[PDB]
């Protein structure tokens, strides 16, 4: 017997806090618009993928080797034209560090090529790594918490799903890139924010 | 986590294991508060201030040999957990290569 | 001349109470949520045949060798995440026990390849059988009393249909089995509970 | 020159009372339920046929060698389980008493194959005959008067609509056949009755 | 319809013709009234009595010669018409064959 | 140049009464029913045809070498079983009399085959003739005034219509008809009478 | 129209060309009022009062040669016009082959 | 360069008042009635034309050797039987009179084959001329001013439209006829009077 | 336009060209105010005076000649434009072919 | 169903007929009142008391060889149906074999 | 690397002020519409194209070899007949001076053939040029004013969009023609002035 | 942009380079304010005075070798920036060729 993943549905319930992606941009986003962002899944070959479409940025993520599909993403705009992004998956059915890859590309304002591709080390136990690449000069930071043991107490879950995180230490990852020559300050206020969860799936 | 003692001197180590054997010249390596305001700032060897908050400001040493940063003059108030964070400046984007969390009981 | 089945229809009103199916699972679900459950039907070659999905449950239960076929069924949650379901036929043209399989899989949480298969002898009279087969691990307990003699009274039936149900202890069936090292509390709290009327058929 | 049968229409108004088809039951029936009869006709080759589905029977009844079509019926439910049924053609053209045929098949509770055949004399003037058959167990007991000269008071007549009914003793007929060991009973109350017009024709 | 006479004794005949010839022995015959409250039970040839109402207790005769009630006693109350109902009883069901009603004035 | 017929149109407004059709019958017609009359037209080879489906009847009249058609008629009840028919055609163009086809064929009570058919002559100048043909024994009277001088004065004309009828007693038609043994009869009270336009055209 | 003059006797003529020529046998030949009310009624040569109203009740004469009616006791109230109605009666149904209308002033 | 028409469009919204043409009729029209009027357009091969049906009346009115094309029209209804119509073009382009082709055909009421056919000389300058041609005999008169100088103060402009007129006595054309012994009375009282917009284009 | 002078007499010309040459026999020749009361009517050269208002009844002299027409007894209110209008009658139907619109100011 | 006597001491049977012949080694034998309060539990022949309800405490015993639970000091109010429970713990999952219920009036 | 354009989209929110063009016509229009400009867009070979219809006027203007697409337009009617235009594409990623050309074609109106076609010089700094072209005799002025550093204060802006505009003398252009015998005056009055935002794109 | 100084003369350029070494006679060639009111034109050659403003009426001078306008009596109101707009009047249409805005504070 194997413990396996969950056949899909159009209406996922039971949500991970997987990932806290916090994209800090350098143009102009003044607040969070209800209905903006739309996200599209895919668990293709043991690889989940999503795809947000939102605040003038998409975000291609996929992890490598999961038994877990991304059902739901809230995305949030903060102060200092900070874009953070809530995303939840299934259920976490291994205690192993995945390798991630997330893909900025920019929507509107600036656009371009390949500005930026790296493999962003883990910061705590560095057991994974984040390949990154960012197609436009909008981005300032990234950063991005896999498995977090907080949520944002700015985000309300929806009354009818059922939300998990991770409680442990050993299962924390920090990736973090900064392009603007200013040490961290792509953490978001947290005065205030507002989330919205994305569209589609 | 790490903890450190009472009311004389606090140690907080990094601890990077340095696994790659770079240099320290091209390395930011600063600390930071629960609350998130930073304590000491190592930009390529050399400690900026402009960023360290008025709370910490002349207050902290730091060890490169030892990769410690000694807080002086403990207080009650400074109870809180503390995290170290070490980028690795590169002109083409600055990249957070290693972080840690320390604790501090007085 | 002999009493045979009644022919199909979209709405049935004259409801048999043949069973009480009792799932304990070890995820959380907190109430009972109105248009959740939906069944499907089906009567071939002697056997009843039902298939709930709901409250993360899928649930496959044939009866052998009857004349009846599966009409109605309401779920319900009672407290530390147990699923109640009340099953509902046509009428009883038979006195004689039938051999009952069950499959319990799990479509979200917990999911993964048969985690159990047995025969689960009857517990009164000792007549028939129940194949049960569990497709996953968020199943804790099963409890299945087979032709009740009391209705649960948190059930509120329709005003347009007639109910019936099993006045005799010889006709009653227990099936049980636990997978957690505590005896018995398959059993509902049947304080504050509520059922739903499943959707289809 | 000869007096014909009407050509048939989508809403007839002019009705004629023709029988009273009066079934018990031997289960629960509580009501009147408005919308639920549901009638087709048919007059082919010089028979009136009417199917009625409603109240957990269907009834095929056709006269022999008329110039009546079935253009209206109205049922309603009595006391102890009695379903009364109201008929209405479109004019009495001959005076002479015709042969009847009643299928009355249960469609839910008891169900079953050819329980009762027979050929019901007719009890005043002995002139025609009732070819019944019953297909089920669910009959205590049937009761019809071919042209009755008392309308039941309970049945309100639609406003639109012209009623006319027989007058005369001689061209009164009465079927009878009961199943329990009890005299006559057919009966209904009258006390506490409700009639609905089925849907079709 | 058939009457009857003053306040002597009232003959309500059935007038069963009879055309199959058969006997009484399988034979359910009684009598109700307007009302239809039941005055006699004939059932296979014994009278029955536990259908009868309280009414027309011990109160009529059974003529079977000429399949006749005889109702004695006659009120100011009993001027309804009765009907006599006459089945065959069978062991598949029981038939009604003949139906009949007479007037009664007094 | 030559006076001729106007080309037809969806919405006649000007309307010359040409007839009253006041056909008595044997049934109950207790009132006139809103939206009941339903009108059919046709003005083939300079015959004038109107077919009027309606209270238990249908009439077809046609009138022969006319250059008018039939554009408008209002059916109405009035007591002891009366159906007086108002009809309207175009415009006089010729003060020549025509001849007239009426065939009234009895939709629904008493119906049948050629129950009656003869030529009615003219009353008054005696210059035409109305071929009648009776359907059915439904009939009781018939009367037919051909350009009467008086409208009803209980038929109230549409305000966004206009009204014309005959003023001169050379041009008034009568033709009548009776088949039961009482003088005239046939006429209206004109007491409590009401009127509907017929439907389509 | 036809006229008639003052109180002393009135003359309604049919005034029936009689084209077909067929007798008075089988012929029914009758006045009426604006208010349609019936004077006389000759069904087949015998006049009926059945119908006839009660005001015009035993007043009416009727000529068969000239195939006129005599109105007497000329009032004020009957100025209005009088029309005479001829249906020819036939078994299979009673048609109306001639009408007229007359006034009447005094 | 030269200046030219412009482009056709759905709405067109400056309108130059280009004729009045003011039919009288000898049937009965009471009152304007909103949404009667319905005008079709065409330009093709330098020739306007306008058909206009309303009020019993067809007008196909055309001009020669134009750059104008008919965009508008409002039809109104004075005492005595008069109908008023103004016609409305883009823009004068051209100081020169135009030949004009009015065709008055009668829909209703008095309709025939083509009872008159002239060509009105212009009466003023005696540049122009109007082949007129009446298909019945429901007109009594015909006036049609052409480039009038002054709009009846009974017309009310649409708010979103532009309205221009001729202001010069030596573009003004005038055109009559009478076929009733009356001297002019073609002129409408301009007491009571209402205009409606004709539908479409 | 063409004016008039003060209170003599008014001399309004219709000025009519006469390019097709017909005689005045078969014409129909009037006058008009502004407010459209009829001055004038030559029908086929007799002048009719039933359409002409009463204001300017017997008022108006007309002359062949000249095709002119003389208002007398000028008033104050009578400052309006008169406009000619000659009718072709024709028995097919009668035909404007002239108009023309003269002042007045006194 | 099997009842018991007054107040001296009740009886209660399974009445288990183990006809697959299995030792009580592996056997979790339990017996419960009508408001599911547990009174004994037998897991693989020793007695577990932690899910005995207080009300119970320390007044049940079992005896093997009869597979009976004997409960001392009758109460008035302990006049319920008492249901035993039999289940079959298997490592892969504890299976109930037998249930019976039994009645008891004092 | 190299700063491209961005990709298409239905609904774009940050808006650059391109140009303020400021067509003076001489016919009548009186007030702002709502809801009567219609644009459409094009950005083919380097290429950006807007065709304007709106206010009796046709505006083809294009931009050659720019990284820009025409994103938004708002029309606005002042006083004497003069009608603003102002425009906005992405974002300007190139600080160089583009040429640009602008089809004033005459919808309604004056309306013809090409009046006017001339290379209109830039007037501070003569960097580019602006190929006019006017197609009908409808214009007075153009004034064109490219990237200016002030936005009109009547033209408010949508609330969910953004809007960035020049802020460098060096960046703005002006284009100027006149056909009627007054300097300048080409300007609006700026007093009652009121934007529409036109509505495809 | 350009200034100028105190309260004596302000002098403003329009600085036009003449690329296409075309003649002031065909050139108009004139100044206006931050509010846009005329201050001078010139038209073909000759100043046009019908444009200006009754604010800089009669006060402004024009050098059309230097290509100058000198403003005289500067007031404390006049500190706007002033622009200067040359168009090349063609007969199929006049162009604005140059404009420049300079600035002015005393």
């Amino acid at each position: 017997y194997k413990n396996t993943i969950c056949p899909p549905r159009q209406d996922y319930r039971y949500w991970y806090f997987v990932a806290e992606l916090t994209i800090g941009v350098n143009y102009d986003i003044n607040s969070t618009i209800i209905g903006e962002c739309h996200m599209s899944e895919s668990y293709i070959d043991r690889n989940a993928n999503i795809v947000l479409t939102g605040y003038g940025l998409k975000i291609n993520m996929t992890i490598m080797d999961t038994d877990q599909r991304f059902v739901a993403a809230a995305e949030g705009v903060g102060k200092d034209n900070k874009l953070s992004v809530l995303l939840f998956t299934t259920q976490r059915l291994d205690k192993v560090h995945h390798n991630i890859s997330v893909t900025i590309t920019c929507m509107e304002m600036n656009c371009g090529t390949t500005k930026y591709n790296s493999d962003l080390p883990e910061s705590i136990h560095k057991s994974s790594s984040c390949d990154i690449t960012i197609n436009g000069s909008c981005v300032t930071c990234v950063n991005l918490e896999t498995d977090p043991t907080k949520i944002n107490p700015h985000y309300l879950h929806p009354k009818n799903k059922y939300l998990y995180h991770n409680s442990e230490y050993s299962m924390r990852g920090s990736y973090g890139v900064t392009f603007i020559d200013e040490l961290n300050q792509c953490l978001l206020d947290i005065k205030e924010l507002s989330y919205d969860i994305c569209y589609r799936e | 986590k790490i903890q450190a003692y009472f009311n004389e001197t606090a140690d907080l180590p990094c601890q990077f294991a340095n696994s790659q054997n770079q240099s320290l010249s091209e390395l930011v390596v600063f600390w930071q508060d629960q609350e998130n305001l930073v304590l000491n700032e190592v930009y390529l060897g050399k400690e900026k201030f402009d960023s360290v908050h008025s709370k910490y400001m002349g207050r902290t040493s730091f060890d490169s040999d030892s990769w410690t940063l000694r807080l002086h003059n403990l207080q009650i108030k400074d109870k809180g957990l503390y995290q170290c964070i070490i980028h690795h400046k590169k002109p083409t984007g600055m990249i957070r290569i290693h972080q840690m969390n320390s604790e501090l009981s007085v």
